[PDB]
């Protein structure tokens, strides 16, 4: 019907939880090896906290096959910092340090410029 | 015709000029400020009015397949002269 | 001018030792040259 | 048709095998390449004596972007952003308005000369030969801000290059 | 004769009209449109899952010996429900002829690889997923080859904006190349060249 | 003829027993498409094709005849062309072509300009 | 050109060849930097008379792909003829 | 002119950025740049590096080498002639003529 | 194994047992800028000069593969002088990518000299491009429809002249390279493809030829007068770099000879398309009538619309097969233009041609490869 | 009658956490899917075929340089073409924008008549011609 | 009931009786060229640019105001129908200038897009072209009559839309001049409408004179608030400025007017 599609990997969310959870730990445990190997500046468990912050902001889906896609998107994510491809300037963009915060209040928009 | 405004700087033949408290004015100190001497809306004004003996003439802007697309200028109005739409030229129609 | 070198080395400029008011004894530039002679001198002319 | 490159059987014959043997051990093909080096130290060097000497140029080199005139020093342009809408860098802005005479001419004509690809497009498309490529090549400067040409430095460059660009466009406009 | 008009070849649109019917008969399973252009190029729409059995009759077929992968990419149509058109252009040099497969997918939907038939498909492939982010199953090492590390997006979208999202620069209090919102200086200019007139009623779609 | 020193094609090893090897290969393909069936338009196609070459090969017994009857350039790549073929009718068992088009195209899948 | 003789024959020598046939500097052998202006010819299309557009436009007849089969006994083929085979060169067969 | 053909980049006092400097390849550019011994100059060749050129509006494009490190001679063109690329080299060459390294010492 | 990342624009990320090559991985994308997705924001006429800067030492050749292709969507043939005026600057540009693979080659293993002596050849060739077009490498010369403009006079004659001298100039070069036993060693043996292999990894050009494959686009496929022209393609026996040099220094000798038919076969007449709606009318006749006017106020804007279609048109360039699938959508601007540089498929197959190699040789393997990243990324 | 094995999934599509968009730009910004209004110096109705979907206009501001038209928005030159509203809703609703649709105006067919200029009676006749 | 069948290149059509062959053929999504016929305006068959040939028929039939008969077959794109086309076209351009690149009309222009289209690409005039003196009609509207095709959109314009009859032909022939003839201002509350439906650059906006050109602005659609019709409008902008106000078509508010005020 309509609604039969060819799974990327997993057949429904209970198989694709679980290759978020076997993703999570890879990155969890790349953490120490990534800070010590690009010398960054912020400790181990503020990284870990960009992980979980990752992890968090797309938790609301519910399609299985998206879910794969993020899980595909995440390992290579991880194997460009694992084998060194990345440089101490793409493991940093995560954290957007020159940025100044932009205010998220109505009265702070409405003074800097025309935006919503 | 450059003229220069009230704090010094010159205005160009497009009428620009910085006003007297816009601190773009900054990026001439140390250097200057480049403004073409020769203004178009006076040289062609210096060019002699042609007197034709028909209604209708022709401007290429001269040189041929050097000046500019050939236009036919209508002559039949005698309180002004005929300009060429390319090149500014004017053209009178003798004594009609 | 000397026809007889090969093309690239049969014109030359020697430059001025004083241009604008400023010293060009040593200090020589390319865009001294002015266009009239430019053109000549790049060879995309053979009359000066 | 088809050649083969190598495909050659070298011979077997007692007198070719020990002319390869004298090559490997005499080392005969190596001083052929000596020889050949030897060659061009007493050949005439093929250097010029920059910048006293140029490398030659020919009337369709394109240059450094410059804005003309007629013979009565009225500008050419007349502000029609052909050149505006085939510039493929997207180098070139144009704004216009009424003359204080009635003319149609511009306010605004910049040309971004780091985005400029100087291909020769605008010159192509301008009906009145206003906006060219002179011959000059030699305009590096050492400021970003410098290459960013607004109407006055393109109308500074066609009165100092007018007398090449004449000439130039006198020898190629036949071609064109 | 007509000295500015292409000159037609009526022998080779009757070769290819006759091939391409060939090949709709022999793998009737998956094949789904063959056409010829008016300047001489067959291509065959195939169903997706056809890749693999489509590709591997036209490498090794002795009728048919396309034994290059000349090139293979991917298409952007957002109008349609499968908005991916993925297209392959094979070679034979038997028969001194070329062929193009067409097939399509969707942004979630995976297509199968088509390494086991052309190794040059290898980077092809990866390229569509970098380009496209179209996902191709049981790919020896799929991964970005041509964007940048960690480059959020898929640019040959035709929904991508032309500068992206992004822009590096260096920065001296961090002391690194840094990431930050685009902001140019000069906006691109959009031109609407499109004139309003039709110019080729032979093409004109019906009401 | 004497036999060929190369085949000119690196990797293509040149052949001593074309003949036999091409009767092996021709009358092993038409064995797979036995188990094809009958109405499939691979079946017809394949065998007729098969034949005309096989017939050609035990009609010829210089290599250099038979290579210009068979136009499938040197004899060595007439034999591994012969070897893709049978490894392709293997494969088409298992694909089943001729059974009718799995699904339809959406409305306007293939319609250009959009 | 302005070596000497015993240098030439150093110089040809020791190449094995004679070098001062084909010199890689250009004296004056090459084409004057001035010259005549041209006067290009006109295309097959300029004509004032039996010259309609709609007779020589390329562009009008292209036709969509015309579509052999859609989803909406006979004799095998191939897309063209087998290739034929290359002769080799009467020129210089083998390097 | 004593500019020899190709230095190491650790014995070298001059980069020549030649070409479209792309994201990817900014860090890189940089790092190297980070290295050369001082005294260091850059020339920017072309277009491409001077401020994008023909992919200005690209995604993945610096737009000029002069965001990532200084530059001292900017070379137009696309690409320049070997002339003009010469002409910006012996501006540098004078260009390092005028400095008062030990004038401004001297005064401090 | 040692893991060596041998950063720049080619990353080359190495895998190695000892002094042998046990993986490469290239890591392209570092001269990537994106320019399939420009081209869709651009007229057909402003997206030919981004064809110059793909393969930028055979320019002219990347713009006779674009503008086949858009001609072949508009149905029109370009005038015969035009079409032996692109295939005279066809075989010169050849001349140009062959002088810049053979002694690029040469000086990254140690051969520096013969890079000097043919480098003031192709200064002598950039003067043919530059008298043309104006411009000295991105000429924007060949366009669909013809040329930009006619030969100027003299020209031919300084072509006769440069002609002349040129095989004594290969000569010397293979008295280098062609014998000497050290270039030998660094080439013979090296960087094997068996021709299945080759055709199935999609090489093209010289990599297949190497191999002993008897293709070559412009004779079995040709385009524009290669079909009046007559000479030899060399085929190699080992599909070695050795061979593959050979294939390359003698592809220049038949250069020549093509070379020497277009300055005696060229015929006289125009240089575009006498079809004003897509190739500018000449700049006298703009001046003069309504219609030409018109015409060239919207070609220069908008553009000439092209039929709705899809071309895969290639050529023989030099580095290999150069072709575009060209995907119009009646408008003025392409709506698809994918690339297809002949380098990206061969430096796919460097991992499988560096096996059993030492690092030395990847050198070697990279120039016989002859690759130029403009046109693996684009 | 596809061999491969399908899924059941149940529901809408949505793919905007594998765009890479920023959120910045899926949320606060707002579609409008529209067919193009005829430009009325022209008379051609051939651009007034297809459905276009763009985007809210943002700030434009001048250079300080060179009194450019400087932006911030990376959607301001994004347009896209559609068969028809349906597949262009269907395509803003998978990419999380909030969209407004605006029907299409086609001219309503008029009634004309060249000899109704020289009427007997009616107020339909011309002056001049 | 009364329909009748028409054909437009064989594809049946069914038409209302007095249904022109212009109309006929746009229920098939063909658009006849025309510059003298506006829907809006009163048929007029002057300019000859609509002719196309009835299969059968001898003569080719003005396709604006021929109402279409019974089982009649229009070839639209035959070689009839096409040779008709560019002579015609032929004639428009006999005399008209080389204005183009200084005329506020380029890029958005009928007569050249039609050119383009269905015109030849060269010209075959060998004379001198004819030059009209100018009008003055007010401060909104600025003539350069010289790029007039003589056409009559404005004269029908002002004197069924806006009831005002002050413009007509004087002349005949050749010099046959569109104008008022004595020194009057067209001032009319829909004075500035006869600048859009004017195919040409005769009539052009006075104020937006010379200021960009057609394929650099941006169009936003938007409402006009000068009265409380609530007409819908264009509004040019580029490079964030505003740069004119063009009418948007609405059947139920404006058509495809606006009042000077909203201009
Ligand atoms: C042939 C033989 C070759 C081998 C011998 C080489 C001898 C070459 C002459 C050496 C002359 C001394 C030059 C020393 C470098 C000067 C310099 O770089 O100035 C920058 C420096 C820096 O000036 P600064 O203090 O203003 O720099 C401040 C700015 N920052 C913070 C960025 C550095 O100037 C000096 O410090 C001058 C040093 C003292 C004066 C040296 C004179 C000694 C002469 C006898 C030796
Ligand atoms: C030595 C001179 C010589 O051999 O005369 C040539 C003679 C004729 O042989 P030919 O017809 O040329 O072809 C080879 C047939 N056997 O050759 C012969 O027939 C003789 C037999 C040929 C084989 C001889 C092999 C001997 C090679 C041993 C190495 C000799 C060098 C040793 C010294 C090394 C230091 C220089
Ligand atoms: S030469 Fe080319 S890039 Fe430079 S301003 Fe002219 S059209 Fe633009
Ligand atoms: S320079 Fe030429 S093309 Fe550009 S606006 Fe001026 S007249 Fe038009
Ligand atoms: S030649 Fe032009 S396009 Fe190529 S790198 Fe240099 S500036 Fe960029
Ligand atoms: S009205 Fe049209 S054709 Fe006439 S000059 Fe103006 S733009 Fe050109
Ligand atoms: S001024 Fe314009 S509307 Fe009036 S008759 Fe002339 S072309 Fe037609
Ligand atoms: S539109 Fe019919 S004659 Fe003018
Ligand atoms: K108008
Ligand atoms: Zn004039």
């Amino acid at each position: 019907a309509s609604t039969s599609v060819k799974p990327i990997f997993s057949r429904d969310m209970n198989e694709a939880k679980r290759r978020v959870r076997e993703l999570y730990r890879a990155w969890y445990r790349e953490v120490p090896n990534t800070v010590h190997l690009f010398q960054l500046d912020i400790s181990v468990k503020q990284g870990r906290d960009k992980v979980r912050e990752m992890f968090k902001k797309n938790a609301h889906i519910t399609d299985p096959r998206v879910v794969d896609l993020l899980v595909i998107k995440g390992k290579m994510e991880l194997e460009e910092t694992i084998k060194v491809w990345k440089q101490r300037t793409h493991v940093m963009r995560f954290f957007h340090e020159t940025e100044a915060p932009r205010p998220k209040d109505f009265l702070s928009k409405f003074y800097v410029g025309h935006d919503p | 015709g450059v003229r220069t405004s009230p704090t010094g700087e010159k205005v160009t033949h497009t009428g620009q000029v910085y006003d007297d408290g816009d601190y773009r004015k900054v990026r001439f100190v140390g250097r200057q400020k480049e403004v073409n001497e020769n203004f178009a809306i006076d040289l062609i004004a210096e060019q002699p009015v042609s007197q034709v003996g028909s209604r209708v003439i022709s401007c290429d802007g001269g040189g041929g397949a050097l000046g500019h697309p050939r236009v036919y200028i209508n002559l039949d109005k005698e309180t002004k002269t005929g300009t060429c739409g390319y090149c500014g030229l004017q053209f009178r129609q003798q004594h009609h | 001018e000397d026809n007889k070198q090969f093309f690239g080395r049969h014109r030359w400029v020697i430059y001025t030792t004083e241009m604008n008011g400023k010293n060009t004894f040593w200090d020589v530039d390319g865009s001294m040259v002015p266009p009239e002679w430019h053109r000549w001198l790049h060879c995309m002319t053979d009359d000066p | 048709t088809y050649k083969y490159v190598n495909l050659r059987e070298p011979s077997m014959d007692m007198k070719s095998v020990t002319d390869r043997a004298a090559q490997t051990l005499l080392w005969t093909e190596l001083i052929r390449g000596l020889g050949m080096t030897l060659s061009y130290l007493f050949r005439e060097p093929a250097t010029i004596n920059y910048p006293f000497e140029k490398g030659p140029l020919s009337p369709r080199f394109r240059g450094e972007h410059a804005l003309r005139r007629y013979p009565s020093g009225e500008e050419r342009c007349i502000a029609c952003k052909l050149c505006e809408a085939v510039c493929p860098a997207q180098a070139i802005t144009i704004e216009a308005e009424p003359r204080a005479d009635g003319s149609r001419r511009t306010t605004r004509y910049d040309i971004d000369m780091t985005k400029c690809i100087y291909c020769g497009f605008c010159q192509e498309a301008c009906p009145v030969d206003a906006i060219v490529e002179g011959p000059n090549f030699e305009f590096s400067t050492e400021t970003h801000e410098e290459l960013l040409y607004n109407k006055e430095k393109l109308l500074n460059n066609g009165d100092k290059w007018e007398a090449e660009i004449a000439a130039n466009i006198q020898a190629d406009y036949l071609y064109r | 004769t007509r000295p500015t008009v292409r000159p037609r070849n009526d022998v080779a649109h009757k070769q290819l009209s006759a091939f391409g019917e060939y090949v709709a008969e022999i793998l009737p399973k998956y094949v789904q449109q063959v056409q010829v252009s008016c300047f001489n190029e067959l291509e065959i729409c195939i169903h997706p899952d056809g890749v693999i059995p489509v590709l591997t009759f036209l490498r090794d077929h002795s009728n048919a010996q396309f034994k290059s992968l000349a090139d293979l990419t991917a298409v952007d149509i957002p109008t349609r429900q499968n908005r991916f058109e993925i297209v392959y252009n094979l070679l034979s040099l038997r028969f001194n002829s070329r062929i193009r497969v067409k097939t399509y997918t969707d942004e979630l939907t995976p297509i199968e690889s088509s390494v086991p038939v052309y190794k040059a498909a290898n980077w092809y492939e990866r390229e569509i997923w970098d380009m496209f982010g179209v996902f191709f199953a049981n790919h020896p090492d799929l991964r970005r080859i041509l964007t940048d590390y960690g480059f959020e997006g898929h640019p040959f979208r035709k929904d991508f904006p032309l500068s992206g999202y992004v822009e590096l620069r260096y920065d001296d209090e961090v002391k690194r190349v840094v990431a930050e919102p685009v902001e140019l200086a000069q906006e691109f200019r959009k031109f609407d060249l499109n004139s309003p007139w039709e110019a080729f009623p032979a093409y004109r779609q019906p009401p | 003829g004497l036999l060929k020193k190369t085949t000119g094609l690196v990797g293509l090893a040149v052949c001593e027993t074309p003949h036999e090897r091409l009767k092996i290969l021709y009358t092993k393909i038409l064995d797979v498409l036995g188990h094809i069936p009958k109405n499939a338009a691979y079946r017809k196609y394949t065998e007729q094709i098969t034949n005309e070459k096989l017939s050609m090969v035990k009609a010829e017994p210089d290599v250099k005849k038979l290579e210009e009857r068979l136009q499938g350039g040197q004899i060595e790549e007439v034999i591994l062309q012969a070897e893709n073929e049978l490894s392709l009718a293997r494969k088409m068992i298992q694909w089943k072509p001729w059974e009718p088009l799995v699904e339809e195209p959406p409305a306007s899948q293939w319609k250009w300009p959009i | 050109a302005s070596a000497t003789r015993f240098i030439q024959w150093l110089r040809n020598w020791a190449s094995g060849r004679d070098l001062q046939a084909k010199l890689q500097l250009r004296y004056q052998e090459i084409s004057k930097r001035t010259q005549p202006p041209p006067k290009l010819p006109v295309g097959p299309s300029h004509k004032l008379s039996n010259n309609y557009y709609c007779t020589r436009d390329g562009r009008r007849e292209a036709m969509p792909p015309s579509i052999v089969m859609s989803s909406q006994e006979k004799k095998a083929v191939s897309p063209a003829p087998p290739i034929k085979r290359w002769e080799l060169s009467q020129d210089e067969p083998y390097l | 002119f004593g500019v020899v053909f190709r230095a190491s980049p650790r014995q070298s006092d001059v980069m020549i950025v030649a070409g479209t400097l792309t994201n990817k390849m900014a860090p890189a550019l940089r790092k190297v740049y980070d290295q050369m011994p001082e005294p260091r100059y850059v020339v920017s060749m072309g277009s491409c590096a001077n401020g994008g050129g023909y992919y200005h509006y690209s995604y993945s494009v610096v737009r000029g080498c002069d965001r990532i490190v200084p530059v001292d001679i900017y070379v137009p063109g696309c690409p320049p002639t070997a002339e003009a690329l010469l002409y910006g080299i012996l501006q540098l060459q004078k260009k390092i003529k005028r400095e008062k390294r030990l004038r401004i010492w001297y005064r401090r | 194994n040692l893991t060596l990342n041998f950063g720049p624009v080619l990353r080359l990320v190495m895998e190695l047992s000892g002094e042998m090559v046990r993986k490469c991985d290239p890591h392209i994308g570092l001269l990537h800028r994106g320019t399939e997705k420009l081209i869709e924001y651009k007229t057909y006429l402003q997206a030919l000069p981004y064809f110059d800067r793909l393969d930028y030492v055979s320019m002219m050749c990347n713009e006779q593969a674009y503008s086949l292709a858009v001609e072949k969507l508009l149905n029109i043939r370009p005038p015969p002088r035009a079409q032996w005026i692109r295939v005279l600057f066809g075989e010169i540009t050849r001349l140009l990518n062959h002088i810049m693979a053979v002694t690029t080659h040469a000086l990254d293993i140690g051969a520096m000299t013969p890079f000097f002596w043919m480098f003031e050849e192709r200064e002598k060739m950039f003067e043919f491009y530059e008298r043309v077009s104006g411009a000295r490498m991105h000429a924007a010369y060949v366009r669909p429809g013809g040329v930009h403009q006619d030969l100027p006079l003299g020209l031919m004659d300084d072509i006769y002249e440069f002609s002349k001298n040129f095989s004594l100039r290969i000569d010397e070069l293979e008295e280098m390279l062609t014998n000497n036993r050290i270039w030998r060693n660094r080439t013979v043996d090296i960087g094997i493809v068996t021709a299945e292999d080759a055709l199935n990894y999609g090489f093209s050009g010289v990599m297949l030829r190497g191999s002993g494959i008897q293709w070559d686009l412009r004779k079995t496929q040709p385009y524009d007068v290669y079909d009046q022209v007559e000479f030899d393609v060399p085929i190699g026996s080992r599909g070695d770099c050795y061979d593959r040099y050979l294939c390359r220094v003698e592809e220049m000798r038949q250069s020549i000879r093509i070379i020497s038919q277009c300055l005696n076969k060229m015929p006289p007449g125009e240089i575009k398309v006498d079809d004003a709606k897509v190739s500018p009318p000449k700049r006298a006749e703009m001046k003069t009538s309504m219609e030409s006017l018109i015409h060239h106020f919207k070609l220069y804007t908008e553009g000439y619309q092209v039929p709705p279609g899809a071309t895969y048109t290639a050529i023989e360039a030099p580095k290999g097969e150069f072709g575009v699938y060209l995907v119009s959508d009646g408008s003025s601007r392409p709506y698809r233009c994918k690339i297809k540089a002949p380098g990206f498929a061969h430096l796919a197959g460097l991992d499988k041609m560096s096996k059993g190699h030492m690092l030395a040789d990847v050198v070697a393997i990279i120039g016989t490869q002859d690759i130029v990243f403009g046109e693996v990324d684009r | 009658t596809r061999d491969t094995q399908l899924i059941t999934v149940d529901e809408k599509l949505d793919i905007t956490t594998i765009t890479g968009v920023p959120e910045e730009h899926i949320k606060t910004r707002k579609a409008r899917i529209f067919v193009p209004a005829r430009n009325n110096m022209q008379s051609g109705v051939n651009n007034t075929k297809k459905w276009k979907m763009e985007f809210d206009t943002r700030e434009r501001w001048e250079n300080p340089l060179m009194g450019w038209a400087s932006t911030a928005d990376p959607l301001s030159n994004l347009v896209l073409t559609f068969s028809t509203k349906e597949d262009a809703v269907a395509f803003a609703e998978k990419n999380g924008w909030s969209y407004d649709v605006e029907e299409r105006k086609v001219p309503k067919p008029k009634s004309k008549s060249y000899g109704a200029n020289f009427s007997w009676n009616k107020r339909t006749r011309v002056s001049t011609k | 009931s009364n329909l009748i069948e028409v054909f437009v290149d064989g594809q049946s059509v069914m038409v209302e009786p007095g249904t022109t062959v212009l109309q006929a053929c746009e229920k098939v999504g063909m658009q006849i060229p025309r510059f003298c016929y506006h829907e809006r305006l009163s048929v007029a068959g002057n300019c000859r640019m609509c002719l196309v040939e009835i299969e059968k028929a001898p003569k080719v039939v003005a396709a604006c105001a021929m109402p279409v008969m019974k089982g009649w077959n229009i070839l639209t794109n035959s070689e009839k129908t096409k040779k008709a086309r560019e002579g015609v076209m032929e004639f428009l351009l006999a005399n008209h200038p080389l204005d183009c690149p200084i005329c506020d009309q380029g890029g958005e222009c009928d007569l050249q897009d039609q050119s383009m289209m269905f015109g030849s690409d060269r010209s075959r005039f060998l004379e001198g072209k004819r030059a009209v003196e100018d009008k003055n009609i007010g401060p909104l509207v600025k003539t350069i009559m010289t790029r007039c095709i003589q056409c009559t959109r404005c004269i029908r314009f002002a004197s069924e839309i806006a009831g005002v009859d002050d413009l007509g032909t004087t002349g005949r022939g050749n010099d046959m001049q569109v104008g008022t003839y004595i020194e009057k201002m067209f001032m009319s509350e829909l004075s500035g409408n006869i600048i859009d439906i004017c195919p040409v650059g005769a009539l052009t906006s006075k104020p937006y004179a010379f200021t960009a050109r057609p394929w650099e602005t941006r169009k936003t659609e938007s409402i006009d608030v000068m009265d409380a019709v609530g007409s819908n409008i264009v509004v040019s902008t580029r490079t964030g400025e505003v740069m004119r106000i063009l009418p948007r078509m609405h059947e139920d508010i404006n058509e495809e007017w606006i009042s000077d005020k909203t201009r």
